């Protein structure tokens, strides 16, 4: 999870400089344009050290994965407005022809 | 014993609370590769409009 | 001579599972000829061919103690070739077998006199190949056995 | 209000003039604008809830630039046509998502290929029955997702061959699928916990398999037998596969419920199991 | 106790079922998000692949003015 | 060749601030090297990836194999140097998790350097249950025990 983590945080690496280079080349288009129970006790107290590191990353996987999703919350946003950008510009771009 | 269990049930609720996030998991998958794989091809042929552009306007 | 892969297969019926014959078709092989079953560099086994006409050609059926004697199953490769024994010494004079009932729920104390067991035992099993250690079932009386070649002397 | 009229509004726009119409040039603005007319069609044909003619809108929209300059976008169009008559009925979207393979597979996008080759296949097994097929595209495409090695979405494919290779009963391709992948994955930490999932999914095809390759590929898949999930895979088929060498069915079926205690069943083993039954019963007869 | 000896084998065996619920839950929940990254290879694929299309297209477009 | 592409590859990824590559191309570097070469640069690359492990309130857990690998590296030394990264690092150790990375440890030190093999296998004896082992953990034990042969064969 943590490693696919900061892989979402190289697709904000890439999704800035797409949406950069996209609210740009727009412009530049117009540009262009132009006794043993105590045993059972014992592994009762190893299962309550274990429902300790239990609960303590489960609560820390619940804040995890709500940042995973206010990530893709930013994705969703710029990458659907730079996908009606690029459309635009694309066929701005070849409807200036001749 | 029976401290463990109440515990040990709020936990299985805790995970219960996981399976309430697991739909909001995995629809999310489902959503970012549905533009994921529409957001390629206009990723692609953008360079091919380019070179249909470029060779004109010297 | 030269060795074919064939497919180790199930045995057709119950009759030839009391033979210990490599089960084949008669349009490969024919029964009474003897080969070479080949599983690995040190997995050589001997068998005894007997054709059958319910065998698919390019295929050698085995019975369940052959297979649970090689380790064999419905559907391997297998190299197979005729093997020629040499009489001189290899023809079996005094060999011993140590036997056991086949099916642990069906024991029973009843003696069986030996001197009638070795008689059909070379009248159901003459023109094989045994090798030591080798296992087998024997069917005395209507009554399923657990044969184990224990010693072989030429 | 309907794109009715814009469809014939377009046609009457759609000639291939020898005329002053043309003139020197085309209609090449004319036909990006007839293009458009019929893009804005088929999209108001999926927004008036037809799902018949629009599909068909998307077809005809995409057919009249696919002679033009661009295949791509008309590729894509045949995409969202594919996506078009599959939540419908028809089977129109297949005969699209075929043109969309012979764009994309023609040009080099293997990647989108695969994404929707694999849908074909859920629609030949899940709507359009037609197993075999579905099966051959799901073995197809995880060919091309190790193409580009794309690995787990092959192994979702491979699930989807070698889990219907069970009830079309090719048991011996069954065990074929499971093991160059399962062992690949004792080096992965990513499903070595799930990778014993896989052998028992690779021991429990039999078509009565009784070698010791069911004793020995749980052997050469190194595998700690006092593993706690083994210990529901491998002396579970000790219990599953001594009691077919014991010729004795009864404590099988209560020791087959001893697992159902610690680990529930599902359909596809559920449905082998009795399959497996079926052959140990009709072993214990003769 | 045996009441309670039967209670120390019968409630506890209830506890070891409850972990197991719970272990049924979380085997799918950890399965799940390792299906999931495979989801996530082909984010991989098309995270920087679709900026080797992009950005190297807004090479020569950018550059098509020249 | 490999390593040192992963190590100019991640300098590359290092300059870029795509940390994800950046620690993870380094343990790839590490985790081979360490065996096989180079035993200042595991500690070196395994404290690299931990302070700004412990930094992110997404990767301080992440940190703990990673010190882990940090302390089980030993470099032919006898020492307590995991002990100095215990008595370092923010285990927070009613954390018991990291039990398994140190309590582990606070075995098999005095069983190294008490020279004491019944003890350190005892570990794994234990621990191969509660934690699956791979070929790496397992390369590594054999590694610390002929740092123990090195104490005891003679």
């Amino acid at each position: 999870l943590d490693e696919q983590g900061e892989q979402l945080d190289r697709v904000e690496e890439g999704m800035n400089h797409i949406n950069q280079d996209m609210k740009e080349a727009e412009k530049n288009l117009k540009d262009l344009g132009k006794a043993r129970e105590n045993e059972m006790d014992e592994n009762l107290e190893q299962v309550s050290g274990i429902i300790g590191n239990l609960r303590h990353m489960a609560l820390d996987m619940g804040n995890e994965i709500d940042t995973q999703n206010r990530q893709i919350d930013r994705i969703m946003e710029k990458a659907d407005s730079n996908k009606t950008r690029i459309d635009e510009a694309n066929q701005r771009a070849t409807k200036m022809l001749g | 014993l029976q401290q463990t269990q109440a515990q040990v049930d709020e936990v299985v609720d805790i995970m219960r609370v996981n399976v309430d996030k697991v739909l909001e998991r995995d629809q999310k998958l489902s959503e970012l590769d549905d533009r994921a794989d529409a957001l390629q091809a206009g990723a692609s042929q953008f360079e091919t409009s380019a070179a249909k552009l470029k060779r004109k306007y010297w | 001579m030269a060795g074919r892969s064939m497919q180790a297969a199930r045995c057709p019926t119950d009759e030839l599972s009391l033979s210990n014959c490599a089960v084949v078709s008669e349009k490969d092989y024919q029964s009474g000829q003897h080969v070479i079953v080949r599983t690995s560099p040190n997995h050589k086994y001997i068998f005894t061919l007997r054709t059958h006409p319910s065998v698919v050609p390019g295929s050698v059926a085995f019975s369940l103690p052959q297979r649970k004697w090689a380790g064999l199953s419905i559907g391997q490769e297998i190299e197979v070739a005729l093997y020629s024994f040499d009489k001189a010494k290899q023809c079996i004079g005094t060999m011993t077998i140590e036997i056991d009932f086949l099916q642990k729920k069906n024991i029973d104390s009843n003696p069986y006199d030996t001197d009638k067991m070795a008689a059909e035992f070379i009248q159901q099993f003459n023109n094989q190949a045994f090798s030591v250690g080798q296992q087998l079932v024997f069917s005395f009386n209507d009554k399923l056995f657990g044969l184990l070649v224990k010693d072989i002397e030429a | 209000a309907e794109a009715m009229a814009l469809l014939a509004e377009a046609e009457r726009k759609v000639k291939n003039s020898q005329s002053f119409f043309s003139g020197l040039f085309g209609g090449s603005s004319k036909i990006e604008e007839a293009c458009e007319i019929y893009a804005r069609a088929a999209n108001m044909f999926k927004m008036a809830k037809n799902w018949s003619a629009a599909g068909n809108a998307f077809c005809q929209a995409a057919q009249l630039h696919l002679q033009l300059q661009s295949k791509h976008d008309a590729a894509t169009c045949f995409v969202d046509a594919g996506n078009a008559f599959k939540k419908a009925d028809p089977q129109e979207a297949i005969n699209c998502l075929m043109r969309a393979i012979e764009i994309y597979t023609d040009m080099g996008r293997f990647t989108i290929a695969a994404k929707h080759h694999i849908s074909i296949a859920e629609i030949y097994e899940t709507e359009l029955v037609d197993v075999e097929k579905a099966i051959a595209h799901y073995e197809q495409s995880a060919d091309y997702y190790k193409g580009e090695e794309s690995n787990s979405s092959a192994n979702k494919c491979l699930l989807k061959v070698a889990g219907y290779a069970a009830q079309l009963e090719q048991y011996q391709k069954a065990i074929d699928i499971y093991e160059q992948v399962g062992t690949s994955a004792m080096d992965s930490p990513l499903l070595k916990y799930s990778a014993k999932d896989y052998f028992f999914k690779a021991a429990l095809c039999h078509f009565c398999i009784d070698m010791l390759n069911a004793k020995l590929a749980v052997q050469k898949y190194e595998e700690l037998f006092p593993a706690f999930s083994d210990s529901r895979e491998c002396k579970l088929m000790k219990k599953l596969l001594e009691a077919h060498e014991e010729q004795n069915v009864d404590s099988y079926t209560e020791s087959v419920k001893e697992y159902d205690s610690i680990s529930r069943l599902d359909q596809w083993l559920t449905t082998m199991l009795l399959r497996i039954k079926k052959t140990i019963q009709g072993d214990e007869e003769d | 106790a045996l009441s309670e000896i039967e209670t120390r084998h019968s409630e506890i065996i209830k506890l070891e079922n409850s972990i197991r619920e719970l272990h049924d839950m979380f085997m799918d929940m950890a399965m799940l998000v390792e299906s999931q990254g495979e989801m996530i290879d082909r984010i991989e694929y098309n995270v920087e692949h679709a900026v080797d299309y992009v950005e190297r297209a807004v090479s020569d477009t950018k550059k098509a003015v020249k």
